[PDB]
């Protein structure tokens, strides 16, 4: 339901 | 910090929120 | 929350998401109360009962955010966890005693018209303004009733109810590390933090100075805004002695 984060901060 | 508390859009410009006055007349 | 409204932009600059990484979920609310320090409930972090022990890597903070669900792109800043300090007498087999937790960044947050922290509360502050009837705002982006979700930030102002009432209100233990707001029911109005809403802050706003303070943090409830219930809030002041020992020591 959540729009998708840049994958920067999941990295 | 030093400005803790006071927020830019409302203190640091002094205007008020919409319900702020509720909490401040709760303050007898 | 239940019953309150949607936030104006910029009115709670202090507050925090916590958001689960795998899956992307939000975990709980929390406060900003310096540029690399984070306020929460213990109970959002860890509690047996429900299998939840989240490390550091598991989660993200979430800054200067309006929309729930939205990514606030050039207003919200989204930080990493450097550290978890639970209160080491928290009582997560109980009561809640004590469901209180700091996190530390990894790296400092810069402030904005969205992003601002909160005051902690001195003695003075909280002997003036923690009384029953005084009013605090609570917010969050958890539950719109017991049994859907907001669009964004919702906030509501409720009252400080006396310790009587409080503990006759419920079968669990009080201590003196918590306190219970909300309205009666013969009170007409209501409103209540809900699921989703653990580990935001109460604030209310000094009169002496116009500042904010984080008086609380929301810890429990029974079912959301239920006649004859109230919510109950971790006592911040109460273990500033912690909060400080921990800054002083790791920050
Ligand atoms: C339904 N509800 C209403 C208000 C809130 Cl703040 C919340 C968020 N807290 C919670 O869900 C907390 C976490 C553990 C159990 N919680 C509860 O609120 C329990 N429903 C009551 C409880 C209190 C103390 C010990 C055990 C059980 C939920
Ligand atoms: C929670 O997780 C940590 C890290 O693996 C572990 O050491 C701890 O025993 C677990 N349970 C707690 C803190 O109650
Ligand atoms: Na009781
Ligand atoms: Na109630």
């Amino acid at each position: 339901d959540f729009e998708e984060i840049p994958e920067e901060y999941l990295q | 910090e030093a400005d803790c508390g006071l927020r830019p859009l409302f203190e640091k410009k002094s205007l008020e929120d919409k319900t702020e006055r509720e909490l401040l007349e709760s303050y007898i | 929350i239940v019953e309150g409204s949607d936030a104006e932009i910029g009115m709670s600059p202090w507050q925090v998401m916590l958001f689960r990484k795998s899956p992307q979920e939000l975990l709980c609310g929390a406060s900003l109360i310096s540029d690399r320090w984070v306020l929460t409930a213990a109970h959002c972090l860890l509690y047996p009962p429900w299998d939840k022990n989240f490390t550091e890597n598991d989660l993200l903070v979430r800054i200067g955010k309006h929309s729930r669900t939205r990514y606030e792109r050039n207003i919200e800043k989204i930080s990493m966890l450097e550290k978890i300090y639970i209160h080491p007498r928290y009582n997560w087999r109980e009561n809640l005693d004590r469901d209180i937790a700091l996190m530390k960044l990894k790296k400092p947050v810069a402030f904005s018209d969205y992003i601002h922290p909160v005051c902690l509360p001195d003695r003075e502050t909280a002997a003036s303004l923690l009384q029953a009837g005084y009013k605090g705002r609570v917010t969050g982006w958890g539950n719109l009733k017991e049994t859907g979700q907001p669009s964004v930030l919702q906030v509501v102002n409720l009252p400080i109810v006396e310790r009587p009432v409080c503990k006759d209100s419920t079968r669990i233990r009080i201590t003196d590390n918590m306190f219970c707001a909300g309205y009666k029911p013969d009170e007409g109005k209501r409103g209540d933090a809900c699921e989703g809403d653990s580990g935001g802050p109460f604030v209310m706003k000094s009169p002496f100075n116009n500042r904010w303070y984080q008086m609380g943090i929301v810890s429990w409830g029974e079912g959301c805004d239920r006649d004859g219930k109230y919510g109950f809030y971790t006592h911040v002041f109460r273990l500033k002695k912690w909060i400080q020992k921990v800054i002083d020591q790791f920050g």
